[PDB]
């Protein structure tokens, strides 16, 4: 909804929405044919950079690295990616980002080196595995071969974001009436908290001020109960 | 030379402390692979329940384990417990000719007292001219005493006393 | 033909060079990364890569370690020769030299031959 | 002084071995240093 364009024809929500029936690859080339003028904002557009950018390159890089990860111990293995829906959202929002650092220059990084941005490959093998995933198609092995092999761009150790577990149903459960035995978004996960850390229901724990500018719409988005994450607790800092 | 990381941590005044997570983390990962440096699961109780609750301060009571078995200490009415903590009320049980036995109440264990008190001596001494005496030796004892001390000193001038007094 | 020692003196100067470069290096990417991120765009430059220096500066102590390493091998080489053979190459007739060097061998080998029994029989 | 390797163990059994001339990227440049190219270390691991 940050489309705060001006005046067309039609309306940004429905535009971005048939913007996923576009060309195979080179999203450079998707941007003129859909638009590039009508994206801009805000000059103080560095929010999702520290933030979010960061956030949605790891998850797209995980993403591509868990291809040549089939024989898992698990019959999916980590995750599906045999939606394509949610795979059109994120090339709305990489194709957008693009935008964003053409006219904002703190742009998503590789996060490890050697840009040469690098996005494009990571676009078009998305596609590739797209024109696989859209509707009523299978999975691909040339696209296999592709995403194999890894560049000096590829990090590690994401969120993924979930809750700690509870199976004591007849089974077994290591608490007593208090003294829990140790053993996030925004990011604002380091080793040991420093600030308020207001815990959540599952996986937030994020602080209470965020020491925020302009984001305050994550903030005012989850004063209220989140996703699996009604259970705001009220966890100490004690940092070890 | 390097001042300059000084200068930068001097700046980082923000509570945002995670933007250096992904500024530094990445390559340190990278060259360095030990993701589990401490694999080993760390989950004790700090504070459960750990008190004595059954005596007085330890303290005097690892003292008194000290002294020579020839003092024997008792119990007297309760009204030394906690903050005053003692009531020496000692035998002097040995092959020396007995007395009688000395109050010595000292003060918490932070000692900025000592024990001789000698409330019951009013009568004790004066009514024997010897005990007397020993009580005058004592007294001159202890004055003579810079600082004496909970159970070692009082105890040991008061035997030396006792025992040189004879005459 | 490089010395060891020679190597050394060259290598170290390179290696504090290096060490102030990454750290300047550093300290940039640090308060470029606070700027974009705590504070508002004003380094409007394009950063280094910053791996490469810390990775060069491993890669130098590396080298100068073993370097190192292998000169103190052979200084405790040479010690250890002199010690158990005399100084004498061209003077010393030299098949006696290997008859000598084979015959400490087998006097060694059966000296813990010895102790190897005299282990088991306390077994 | 030529050709180096690196393997660790972090795992119960994990060994992870790589050619420490590449320095995380090698179409970058090298080390300056120790000459890289090991050879098909790959496949002469992966025989066993």
């Amino acid at each position: 909804p940050h489309f705060l364009n001006t005046p067309d024809k039609s309306p940004g929500d429905r535009l971005a929405e048939i913007c996923a029936k576009i060309t195979d690859v080179d999203i450079d080339k998707v941007m003129i044919n859909l638009k590039t003028e009508e994206f801009v904002l805000d000059m103080n557009t560095l929010q999702a950079l520290q933030q979010l950018l960061q956030w949605v390159g790891d998850f797209v890089l995980y993403l591509l690295v868990s291809l040549p990860n089939q024989g898992s111990p698990l019959r999916p293995g980590h995750s599906f990616l045999r939606d394509g829906t949610s795979l059109g959202m994120l090339r709305e929002l990489m194709v957008v980002i693009r935008i964003w650092g053409l006219l904002k220059p703190s742009c998503l990084p590789v996060y490890t080196a050697t840009s040469d941005d690098s996005m494009s490959l990571l676009f078009r093998l998305l596609t590739k595995l797209w024109i696989c995933c859209r509707d009523e198609g299978a999975a691909s092995p040339a696209s296999d071969g592709l995403v194999s092999r890894l560049q000096p761009k590829q990090p590690l150790r994401l969120r993924f974001g979930r809750a700690p577990t509870l199976p004591s149903s007849t089974s077994t459960l290591q608490l007593d009436g208090l003294t829990r035995a140790p053993g996030l978004h925004l990011g604002a996960y380091p080793t040991e908290e420093c600030k308020a850390c207001t815990r959540c229901g599952c996986v937030t724990m994020l602080k209470s001020p965020n020491k925020t500018t302009a984001v305050t719409q994550w903030e005012q988005r989850w004063i209220k109960n989140c996703l699996c994450g009604g259970l705001w607790r009220r966890v100490p800092l004690s940092c070890s | 030379q390097p001042l300059l990381d000084a200068v930068l941590a001097n700046i980082r005044s923000p509570v945002f402390n995670h933007s250096l997570y992904r500024t530094f983390v990445p390559a340190m990962m990278a060259i360095h692979g030990p993701p589990i440096v401490s694999p080993v699961v760390c989950s004790r109780k700090r504070r459960f329940e750990e008190d004595e609750r059954q005596s007085i301060p330890n303290v005097l009571q690892g003292e008194v384990a000290r002294l020579d078995p020839k003092f024997l200490v008792n119990l007297d009415p309760s009204h030394c417990s906690n903050n005053g903590t003692v009531h020496l009320i000692c035998k002097l049980d040995d092959k020396d000719l007995p007395s009688v036995p000395p109050l010595e109440l000292s003060v918490p264990a932070d000692y900025p007292a000592q024990s001789p008190m000698w409330i019951d001596r009013q009568w004790q001494y004066d009514a024997n001219p010897f005990l007397q005496s020993v009580h005058r030796c004592m007294t001159s004892r202890l004055l003579q005493l810079p600082d004496k001390h909970s159970v070692t000193a009082l105890l040991n001038t008061w035997a030396q006393s006792i025992h040189q007094a004879c005459l | 033909d490089f010395d060891p020692v020679q190597r050394y003196k060259m290598l170290i100067p390179q290696l504090k060079e290096s060490l102030q470069t990454l750290m300047k290096v550093a300290a940039q990417n640090l308060i470029q990364n606070t700027n974009i991120d705590n504070g508002q765009k004003s380094s409007d430059a394009p950063l280094q890569r910053f791996d490469k220096c810390l990775e060069e500066f491993y890669a130098l102590c590396d080298q100068l370690e073993l370097c190192l390493r292998l000169a103190h091998e052979c200084l405790s080489q040479s010690c250890d020769s002199a010690k158990h053979s005399p100084t004498l190459v061209p003077s010393l007739p030299y098949p006696q030299y290997l008859a000598v060097i084979k015959a400490q061998i087998t006097c060694a080998k059966d000296i813990h031959t010895a102790l190897l029994d005299c282990a088991n029989k306390v077994t | 002084n030529m050709y180096c390797i690196d393997i660790y163990c972090r795992s119960r059994g994990v060994v992870a071995i790589r050619d420490g001339a590449y320095s995380l990227f090698d179409n970058s440049k090298l080390v300056e240093g120790f000459y890289p190219a090991p050879g098909l270390k790959t496949f002469l691991n992966m025989f066993v």
